[PDB]
């Protein structure tokens, strides 16, 4: 009938007006990029969240380009269903205490998981290493000893590839280098080129932290892209 | 019904030789990776080794690395673990925790406060 | 003139070389409609070639090989200049959207996160127009009398007489090489650049030959698409086409020329690795 | 010591209940069954590829018209779908993106949707003005809402990650009851075709059928390894199917208390997203980590048909009231319509 | 362990509730599920092939 008709044509109106709404939807959600924040309550986040109830969304621009972090707080310590959501996730920042050494082996344990998900095996992890100046006093200090928790570390010698800091003492940084070697260990046990993970030391007063975070976005995408057209 | 087991935990001198048992049953046990977990008095849950599902691939923690030696038999669906010498720090409850999933190289959630498949456990102590 | 043989094998392998090209291009607008958002916009880029691609072999290639064929030897100069308007709108159109294929993958590649902010959907459409427009004016001029065509009996094609304009053969010729090569020489180098502190950061070359090599394919399928054609047209400005040149080289000239529609889908869809993982489970689905 | 021996009285009823339940298992489905003949091969072809989807579909929900269906996914969309003509009715946007699962209410006047906002909220599709508005927002889960499901306009039932599923108030906003006893938190529920009592399956390989009015487990079904993803009510409501991540599907039996079929192959070793059942409920479909969806009878444990189509992991699947068709939801950002 | 005795004597309390149910003949029940499939196959669309003429999809 004619009324039939015209309900065809009202709702082909209202797909119409939809389409064009999920067009600009469509512009905005690819233009912004999207991180999933995780690590303990001990660890240091929030000093990283300072600087920019079931999750937290803190939106900070850097160079005119979008980047939406979400920081998962009333999830149980039970991951392994809710961790499959961040799998198209830009970048997973992993910030870990390394100077809490045993909460080391734990988040290597947790990055082993979080690598080797099936899910998780084209998301890139940038890894934060915080307490960078509670570590180097613990080490300086001597009290406790890194030996003790890790058997390698007594026979590490630190990279002449590695850049020291001039500030710190050879022991301090050899430490920090055994720590990112371990993590590296980890990322590159595994993953053939599908993704890679960025290690970084960081301060509670570093500043610095959020061009690292651009930085590492930038090399994820332009590495991606790369592998798309063969260049790499 | 998935349940885990644990046996041989027992009072012993330091540097004495003591075995552990986890008997496992109510699912196929060449499927899953298998852990060892343990928690101190007063401490949380903290991991300890694991063996891969066909047994080549193990790891230790760092703390007991050289020190404990972690089997399993496929055949009778039993994990062990042997620990040569032990300090008296490590006067814990050890638990046999089952990975989630069969068939996956990744191990969540097996040092969680609730984590289903994780077994009774048995005191092991340590004195003098 | 041309014998009878000569103009027999041309068309053979014109017509087998761009029947490849035609099943080719089916089978990657198949791979390109069936997702729309598989490419973002570069999608409408690549469909864009494919089907100028299309329309060229589809189109110009029929009335190529009946030049060829001697049953009409004596053609009128308005059928012969139509034919060089259409081949050359097709050319020029196949350049453009190569052309913005490159800086697409330049901005793609150098400008990760401000990418999509730079290039939108709008600005996808608009480049497609412009570059269908551009190619419809470089065109017009051997309609509207800038150009100058006719046909040849002993070559048996429609062929331009670039000697007639000078202007318009410097002109075209820009177009075809100067510009393009420019452009895609600079993207290119840059993304070259990109890609050697890539591999640099990766190993912690020998190994850059791969980049070099996927380089060096573009721009030589390119040259070798379309040098030999411009090359042709600055001789015939400064020199007779008949005596200076032979048959043999005016026919392999001519199917280089032709051989664009088979190497844009290789270049450009198959070498992009999703694209060749899609055309691939098709093709395995399929047999 | 009373926790010692304690465990060992839970131990002795726990024999107890598994001696009983022997006792009761005779003859498997499958004996029974062997007369019968099979159901020959069985293919379905898309009919219908609805497009709109940013990101990845998580959940589906069809319409008890048959004809709607509302789907979720990750770009921060909630978008209902007219299936007959692949026209989209309705375009949500979400306060929180990140959305697990949505329910379409039966008398189709309301729509909820949850995550890991830890949140059920719920949009009225019938307002006045003519756009879609939150109408209330339940808050009251510490964990990651998974499932929902409309008793119907005035009261909702949720499952959540806090391993506790609550029955909701929609009018006052507040949970009238609560439902414990699952040690891992819960994935899916099913209601059953009467309101009574419905089912859940939770990370702790265990499924346990609630009454709702009074708000205890009647039983727990324990026969699956890993995690049970999706739970699915059989037609006639004596029996359920679940899909678990040890890459099997087991029939549990309400009034027999057991597993009466497992549908696995050694093909298969990957994990169950979403399972579901036709009208007549002899064809159990299930979707797959493998990008397929199978179709197993329920009577007998062989595969008959097998619906492909989805480059990523089918993460939803939806058959209608009057069984006309499936609707599978994937990662693919795809939802296809199987008639 | 005050919260480890009340969670396990909640567990008690919930199998004691869980052992005192009845349960039928699992025979009894096969065959229930089997007459309900056989009772409704016609009403089927998936089991029984439909003519695309009243098929809203085809």
């Amino acid at each position: 009938t004619e009324d039939q008709r015209n309900e065809e044509k009202a709702q082909r109106e209202a797909n119409k007006k939809i389409e064009k709404q999920l067009q600009k939807d469509k512009q905005v959600y690819r233009a912004t990029h999207r991180l999933l924040l995780l690590g303990a309550g001990e660890s240091g986040k929030n000093t990283i969240v300072k600087q920019f109830s079931g999750i937290f969304e803190t939106k900070f621009q850097v160079d005119k380009v979008n980047f939406h972090m979400f920081d998962v707080g009333a999830q149980r310590d039970e991951r392994r269903k809710w961790i499959q959501c961040f799998n198209d996730v830009t970048a997973i920042i992993f910030v870990v205490a390394s100077s809490s050494y045993n909460r080391l082996q734990a988040a290597l344990k947790l990055f082993d998981s979080i690598w080797n998900n099936k899910w998780l095996r084209d998301t890139s992890v940038i890894l934060f290493l915080n307490k960078q100046d509670l570590l180097a006093e613990k080490v300086l200090a001597g009290k406790s000893k890194i030996e003790d928790y890790f058997p390698e570390f007594a026979r590490y010698t630190t990279p002449e590839d590695a850049t020291p800091e001039p500030g710190e003492d050879p022991r301090v940084t050899r430490a920090k280098y055994f720590i990112r070697d371990e993590f590296l260990r980890i990322s590159t046990a595994s993953g053939d080129g599908r993704h890679y993970c960025y290690p970084h030391f960081t301060c509670a007063v570093d500043t610095e932290n959020i061009r690292r975070v651009f930085n590492d976005c930038r090399d994820i995408i332009q590495r991606m892209h790369l592998r798309q057209y063969e260049l790499l | 019904q998935v349940q885990l087991q644990e046996s041989g935990g027992g009072l012993v001198q330091p540097g004495g030789s003591l075995r552990l048992s986890c008997a496992a049953s109510g699912f196929t046990f060449s499927n899953y990776k298998m852990n060892w977990v343990r928690q101190a008095p007063g401490k949380g849950l903290e991991w300890v080794s694991d063996i891969s599902q066909s047994g080549a691939s193990i790891s230790y923690t760092g703390s007991v690395k050289g020190r404990f030696t972690i089997s399993r038999d496929n055949a009778k669906n039993t994990l062990y673990l042997q620990m040569n010498s032990l300090k008296p720090e490590d006067t814990a409850v050890y638990y046999c925790a089952r990975c989630p999933a069969p068939f996956t190289r990744d191990c969540f959630d097996v040092t969680s406060t609730t984590y289903a498949y994780r077994g009774q456990g048995t005191q092991v102590t340590v004195s003098s | 003139p041309i014998s009878l043989a000569h103009g027999i094998i041309r068309s053979t392998v014109l017509v087998i070389f761009l029947a490849a090209s035609f099943v080719g291009n089916i089978v990657l607008a198949l791979v390109l409609q069936r997702k729309p958002q598989l490419l973002q916009v570069t999608n409408r880029f690549i469909f864009n070639l494919l089907v100028t691609d299309l329309l060229q072999i589809s189109l110009v290639a029929p009335w190529v090989v009946a030049t060829s064929v001697p049953l009409f030897w004596p053609l009128n100069s308005h059928f012969c200049t139509a034919l060089v308007s259409l081949t050359h709108l097709f050319a020029f159109a196949s350049v453009n959207t190569i052309v913005v294929v490159s800086v697409d993958r330049y901005l793609s590649i150098i400008h990760p996160l401000s990418y999509p902010s730079k290039m939108t959907q709008r600005r996808g459409y608009l480049l497609l127009y412009g570059t269908w427009i551009v190619a419809i004016l470089q065109s017009t001029p051997p309609l509207y009398g800038w150009g100058q065509a006719a046909f040849d009996e002993r070559n048996a094609l429609c062929s331009m007489i670039w000697g007639a304009s000078p202007s318009y053969t410097i002109l075209s010729v820009v177009s075809f090489i100067v510009i393009p090569l420019i452009v895609m020489i600079a993207c290119y180098s840059v993304v070259f650049c990109a890609a050697r502190r890539q591999h640099a950061l990766l190993y912690n070359r020998c190994y850059q030959c791969k980049a070099a090599k996927v380089i060096f394919i573009i721009i030589f399928s390119y040259v070798l698409s379309l040098g030999p054609y411009c090359f042709l047209a600055v001789l015939a400005v400064w020199v007779d086409v008949e005596t200076q040149v032979p048959q043999w080289v005016i026919t392999i000239i001519i199917w280089l020329f032709f051989l664009q529609c088979c190497i844009h889908p290789y270049v450009y869809g198959y070498m992009h690795k999703t694209i060749k993982k899609e055309i691939q489970d098709m093709l395995k689905k399929f047999f | 010591s009373e926790l010692d021996q304690l465990r060992q009285e839970a131990e002795q009823l726990k024999n107890q209940i598994r001696d009983a339940r022997k006792a009761c298992a005779d003859a498997t489905l499958s004996q029974i069954t062997n007369n019968i003949d099979p159901v020959g091969r069985i293919q379905m072809r898309t009919r219908r590829t609805l497009r709109g989807h940013l990101a990845k579909i998580y959940a589906m929900h069809w319409g008890t018209d048959s004809r709607l269906l509302v789907s979720a996914s990750q770009d921060g969309k909630l978008i209902i779908w007219d299936s007959y003509t692949t026209n989209k009715v309705h375009a949500i946007p979400l306060r929180s993106s990140w959305v697990m699962t949505c329910a379409y209410a039966p008398s189709g006047n309301y729509v909820a949707c949850g995550g890991l906002d830890n949140i059920c909220s719920i949009y009225n599709l019938k307002t006045r003005e003519g756009n879609v508005r939150v109408s209330r927002e339940l808050a009251g889960h510490t964990g990651y809402l998974s499932c929902c499901r409309f008793l119907d306009d005035n009261q909702i039932v949720t499952s959540s990650g806090d391993t506790t599923c609550a029955l909701w108030d929609i009018e006052t906003g507040q949970q009238t009851t609560t439902f414990t006893g699952h040690t891992g938190d819960v994935m899916s529920l099913s209601l059953a075709p009467d309101t009574r009592l419905f089912v859940s399956g939770a990370c702790d390989a265990s499924a346990k059928l609630w009454d709702v009015r009074e708000g205890m487990c009647r039983q727990t079904f324990t026969g699956h390894e890993s995690d049970i993803n999706a739970i699915c009510f059989f037609p006639n409501g004596n029996a359920f199917a679940t899909g678990s991540d040890d890459a099997t599907c087991r029939l549990f039996d309400l009034r027999a208390d057991q597993e009466l079929m497992t549908y696995s192959h050694d093909n298969i070793i990957c994990g169950i997203t979403s399972v579901s059942f036709s009208k007549s409920g002899r064809l159990l479909l299930a979707g797959y980590d493998d990008f397929n969806c199978n179709v197993w009878d329920a009577l007998k444990a062989d595969r008959a048909g097998v619906l492909a189509g989805h480059d990523n992991r089918v993460s939803c699947l939806g058959v209608t009231d009057d069984g006309m068709a499936v609707a599978t939801g994937s990662w693919d950002s795809f939802l296809k319509i199987w008639n | 362990n005050t919260a480890s005795i009340a969670q396990a004597r909640k567990l008690v309390e919930q199998l004691k509730m869980e052992a005192n149910i009845d349960r039928i003949k699992v025979s009894k029940a096969a065959a229930d599920l089997m007459a309900y499939c056989e009772a409704h196959a016609k009403e089927d669309p998936l089991l029984t092939p439909v003519p695309a003429s009243e098929n809203p999809f085809r």
